[PDB]
RNA sequence: ACGGGGAAUCAGGGUUCGAUUCCGGAGAGGGAGCCUGAGAAACGGCUACCACAUCCAAGGAAGGCAGCAGGCGCGCAAAUU
RNA sequence: UAAAGUUGCUGCAGUUAAAAAGCUCGUAGUUGGAUCUUGGGAGCGGCCGUCCCCUGCUCGGCGCCGGCCCGAAGCGUUUACUUUGAAAAAAUUAGAGUGUUCAAAGCAGGCCGCCUGGAUACCGCAGCUAGGAAUAAUGGAAUAGGACCGCGGUUCUAUUUUGUUGGUUUUCGGAACUGAGGCCAUGAUUAAGAGGGACGGCCGGGGGCAUUCGUAUUGCGCCGCUAGAGGUGAAAUUCUUGGACCGGCGCAAGACGGACCAGAGCGAAAGCAUUUGCCAAGAAUGUUUUCAUUAAUCAAGAACGAAAGUCGGAGGUUCGAAGACGAUCAGAUACCGUCGUAGUUCCGACCAUAAACGAUGCCGACUGGCGAUGCGGCGGCGUUAUUCCCAUGACCCGCCGGGCAGCUUCCGGGAAACCAAAGUCUUUGGGUUCCGGGGGGAGUAUGGUUGCAAAGCUGAAACUUAAAGGAAUUGACGGAAGGGCACCACC
RNA sequence: GAAGACGGUCGAACUUGACUAUCUAGAGGAAGUAAAAGUCGUAACAAGGUUUCCGUAGGUGAACCUGCGGAAGGAUCAUUA
RNA sequence: AGUCGGCAAGCCGGAUCCGUAACUUCGGGAUAAGGAUUGGCUCUAAGGGCUCAGCCGACUUAGAACUGGUGCGGACCAGGGGAAUCCGACUGUUUAAUUAAAACAAAGCAUCGCGAAGGCCCGCGGCGGGUGUUGACGCGAUGUGAUUUCUGCCCAGU
């Protein structure tokens, strides 16, 4: 059944802390735990080991990538504006 | 209609009967609000004690005193209104009187001249008003 | 009008009155239907078999020159596909708008073009299944869509 | 959607008439339509009619006098007894002189004196007068 | 809101009423229990409790008009002990 | 209760008077294209009217020489509808009879013992019975487990039989199965100016992402020359020899996408305009392609939904709610002017409202022309481009489809304004959603629900009131416009 | 074969609590309507003297003002290569 | 009714089965509140392994009868409850030996300094030292104190 209303993994903090703090790390604690598709093997196992690095338990390869997330959006347009000044140059 | 469906009957029927309670006639004589805010309750008459002597004014050019008295119905224990009807007939009724009064005319709604007043008076101490008016009877005291 | 969009249009095909073999054609009943069995098992719709065939061969319509239609001639001879094709082509295309889409999220046009494709999609089921073409239980589901090309 | 084929026919008609055309062409024909325009010819209400029977939903060319006032058509089609007959013909047709209620029985497809005849009610088509 | 046969009002459709003499049901102040009998959960039959009320010598006894009349009450509102 | 066609099934209304959800999707609900048997014959009346026939497979007497005729019993897709019959309490209603002195009643009465009455109709809806087969549903055989025709075997069994007394096997009748057949005209209506899908060349400020360019604006740096510059009805606040404004050259930033730009296009609506690339989508057209009714409209439910607003980040040029100030004014906490916060921009979530307007639901049919216009297709002189012509472009003349519109008119409608739809409406019924019922109170109170909030959705009553309102007309009026006039007007 | 008793059953009624419906008191608050001709303005109707109106914000004695985006129900169906 | 004051004491207490309001940040409140049951004994039913039947094995729940001077969580163990106001969000910390609080901290919010020859700071001194094995999502300095909803006017004084 569905246990809660509208409080998802943030129902661990009980009533403390506030709604908007309880609410705005949901999105984040979320993302945090979630577990990703390795795009190196293929496999849904890329998991967050520390802050900042990634692990993927199958093909054993490690990522630095995002706090919270596996890719920050700052950096997937830092890749592609990179690729496109990098060809640019040697032409 | 609208919708001229073969089996559409049950779609027509709960329409009209919806669409009822938008006649303003037919709200008011299907809901308690109307009855429980007439201070007779349904009935023609009510009998009431009089227990002032009010002046009421009139509105639009029309200008006068209107003479009316202050009753309390016997059955409810509710305060109303109502117009002495005719003329010099305020002399006849005093206070402290049981006196039979009726709706004006217009079923619940203020008649003409005399705003906010929906009742008249017809008898008075058990004599009609009209034979006291005639002179065909007179007060017992 | 299309039950989909507001366009009114009147185009489409107008076979003629004569249902009577062309004169010109010297393709037998039988010949024709091999050609359809080769075509059909290089992997072509019943709906191209018909536009392949008129074009080269000049059959102006294979119901006249045999006694049967296309998709009645493979299913006959088991060559037919298993699910529709006008119901494979909605799945195909709702399959793409879906891979645009997981990228191209703020495409709130072709979110609208989804709901509109899957609606298609869900019409033709329910259809396809009264006539007993699908099994009772088929189902369209977004996520195992995709394994049916 | 064409729902009803009866009744586009019978507009189609009343419009072409009251325009004043020798000939309405109706789109499609069907086994209904032509038991009704027949109902119609024998009354002298319209001319001669032909059927173009294509490959699909024949059309009809309805040669027109200037004889037909209005052909209406009653939908749904309401079932009518003999007792209720009669008050129909009373709010439908003009006067009790002229005018006829086209009306489907067992017997087949008729107007309202020929099913009195035959003693048989049955689902109600139109009227025309 | 006891139901129905019906009643009022209507051109055709309808709308509103039907406590009321015919049929059916329900009930005897409120609930409950039961004796007798072919037939009753009977009340112009019992047994309780609740409400109301009568007679008493103060120990007790006795009661059920939504039967016909009649009275009180209630009311705008309804007859002869 | 009628009047009230002011509850509208018959029978209302929804452009502006009360009113069509912002828009699309969508389940219940409602409604659904066409298509399967007509004709012929005997008889009668003056080509016409009426009758019957196109029914198949146990028992008996006009009987007659296994067959025929006839009578009765049984079976023969199913409902809806319709016709018939039955069964259907009276009283009441309708209604027959009858001089209660008439009548409302009543069911009685009428003749010189007799003669009669106390009828009949309607009583829906549901259920029962018999007929009809249009209309509307529904089914049959296309992996043939199809229908018929005879079979061959297997199992059990009424048994009639074995003269009777037993077992046994069978012909025998029935029930079931299983193999080989034979035969069928052997079984699939059409392909909608319904729909879906495919395919073809296009088309479009459709959508998304990325990229590019453009002046301008603001700011800064430097250079020049200078005393005002700004702003207004007029001014001031403000800037200014600490060099403002102006001119030049650069730089940076964030917006915006002018003219081209149209009663043009695209999109469900909101909306959409520098370049180029990528991604997915789509209408219309073309189609002798495919599927074969898959459809229409839609409670519940869902997607999108300007601006403002909200919550996080990033950025903040311009503009600018609030605020401050300068004017104006009787006062101005307004209009005007100078600054200027939130906001305006982007990203990610909320919000779900607009005069979200065509104040006009959607689908379908029909009913006048006319000149254009956009896209696609077809046809045709000629002109002009490649040039080297055919084919392609650009014009030119037509036709077809649908698309935004326009003009015109006694189509017709409308209270009129006006409308080719707001028409085909008392000659009233194509299908289907939503929704209105005098004005206020009031989109308020309350309850519920959604939201972070703002608020949204749902949504009364008491009370009050004789009008409120629509279109049009004539006046008066206008710090409205255009002409003209007067020393009771001015110059 | 009476009284009486154990148990069972039906179960009135009382006590208590909860839920529910209807009516009703209430300081104070905030509306609506009516009465009259009050005070302060002048928002609207003529370009009503800042065109009006809509949605949404903020503000101000009050009508209202302003910002942003709409609408014409506008004072323009029109403005020229 | 005592008293400044229900201080102290008392009531409540386990478990099983029912039942559970306002309010709310939708998580809670909550053991809310309020009820009923509980012993002994004799049984029945259900819940497993190993080779249909046979052979082993454990505990536990539910139900029934009988029974006692209505007594049964018999000792022990073991929440009184409710509705409102003020303050502080919470958990945390604090005056060792008179103050445990409403104080402090806190997450959150908002300012300020600083691009390293730097900010802040130490040090009698030095090419000294800490932050710093650091680099603005960092370090240093302050105020306020979760969330929600807001945060107005004043730059004359200092």
């Amino acid at each position: 059944a569905k246990r809660t209303k509208k409080v998802g993994i943030v129902g661990k903090y009980g009533t403390r802390y506030g709604a908007s703090l309880r609410k705005m790390v949901k999105k984040i604690e979320i993302s945090q735990h979630a577990k990703y598709t390795c795009s190196f093997c293929g496999k849904t196992k890329m998991k967050r080991r520390a802050v900042g690095i990634w692990h993927c338990g199958s093909c054993m390869k490690t990522v630095a990538g995002g706090a919270w997330t596996y890719n920050t959006t700052s950096a997937v347009t830092v890749k592609s504006a990179i690729r496109r000044l990098k060809e640019l140059k040697d032409q | 209609g609208k919708c001229r469906g073969l089996r559409t009957a049950r779609k027509l029927r709960s329409h009209r009967r919806d669409q009822k309670w938008h006649d303003k006639q037919y709200k008011k004589a299907h809901l308690g609000t109307a009855l429980k805010a007439n201070p007779f309750g349904g009935a023609s008459h009510a009998k009431g004690i009089v227990l002032e002597k009010v002046g009421v004014e009139a509105k639009q050019p029309n200008s006068a005193i209107r003479k009316c008295v202050r009753v309390q119905l016997i059955k409810n224990g509710k305060k109303i209104t109502a117009f002495v009807p005719n003329d010099g007939c305020l002399n006849f009724i005093e206070e402290n009187d049981e006196v039979l009064v009726a709706g004006f005319g217009r079923k619940g709604h203020a008649v003409g001249d005399i705003p906010g007043v929906r009742f008249k008076v017809v008898k008075v101490a058990n004599v009609s008003l009209l034979a006291l008016y005639k002179g065909k009877k007179e007060r017992p005291r | 009008g299309r039950m989909h969009a507001p366009g009114k249009g009147l185009s489409q095909s107008a076979l003629p009155y004569r249902r009577s073999v062309p004169t010109w054609l010297k393709l037998t009943s039988d010949d024709v239907k091999e050609q359809i069995y080769k075509l059909a098992k290089k992997g072509l719709t019943p709906s191209q078999i018909g536009v392949i065939l008129r074009d080269s061969h000049g059959v102006a319509q294979v119901r006249f020159v045999t006694g049967n239609k296309i998709l009645r001639i493979l299913k006959s001879k088991g060559l037919a596909p298993d699910l529709p094709e006008d119901l494979y082509h909605l799945i195909k295309k709702a399959v793409a708008v879906r891979k645009h889409l997981e990228r191209n999220r703020k495409d709130k046009d072709a979110k609208f073009r989804l709901i509109l494709i899957e609606s298609r999609i869900h019409r033709l089921a329910r259809y396809y299944k009264t006539k007993r073409v699908l099994p009772p239980n088929w189902k369209y589901e977004s996520s195992t869509a995709s394994a049916l090309v | 959607v064409r729902m009803n084929v009866l009744a586009d026919a019978l507009k189609s008609i009343n419009n072409a008439e009251k325009r004043g055309k020798r000939q309405v062409l109706i789109r499609p024909c069907s086994k209904v339509i032509v038991r009704f325009l027949t109902v119609m010819m024998k009354h002298g209400y319209i001319g001669e009619f032909e059927i173009i029977d294509d490959h699909r939903a024949g059309k009809i060319v309805v040669n027109l006098t200037g004889r037909l006032n209005k052909c209406g058509v009653i939908s749904p089609r309401f079932d009518v007894q003999l007792k209720d007959l009669e008050k129909w013909q009373n709010n439908l047709l003009p006067s009790r002189q002229f005018g006829f209620i086209v009306l489907t029985t067992s017997a087949g497809i008729m107007d309202h004196e020929e099913a009195r005849r035959k003693h048989t009610g049955g689902k109600i088509l139109g009227f025309f007068f």
